[PDB]
């Protein structure tokens, strides 16, 4: 299902408890129109896709998580899995989310 | 305030 981080603390404990399922991570701004004007699609493949485990992050209030993964550009989707990076790739394209987790699933 | 980078969601175009 879904998983907010609200810490680095929930950040690892997140790829823990999500398994050995792909990981997405969306660092969008709630502040942001533009980058949450996204999470219609990102969040709705929580049902589309039960099988992966999806994260979501204040690139504001958890400059903790963005300044390890150093994000400077909103959304930005990052991929986990099993703690490892596997891939990543910002910009507006929720279409290329489902190209990129058939990818690496 | 919680600001930080740009947003280039559907900004970009």
């Amino acid at each position: 299902m879904v998983k907010q981080i609200e810490s680095k603390t929930a950040f690892q404990e997140a790829l823990d408890a999500a398994g050995d399922k792909l990981v997405v991570v969306d660092f969008s701004a709630t502040w942001c129109g533009p980058a949450k004007m996204i999470k219609p699609f990102f969040h709705s493949l929580s049902e589309k896709y039960s099988n992966v485990i999806f994260l979501e992050v204040d690139v504001d209030d958890a400059q903790d998580v963005a300044s390890e993964a150093e994000v400077k550009a909103t959304p930005t989707f990052q991929f986990f899995k099993k703690g490892q990076k596997v891939g990543e790739f910002s910009g507006a394209n929720k279409e290329k989310l489902e190209a990129t987790i058939n990818e690496l699933v | 305030f919680r600001f930080r980078y740009v947003c280039e969601g559907p900004s970009h175009g």
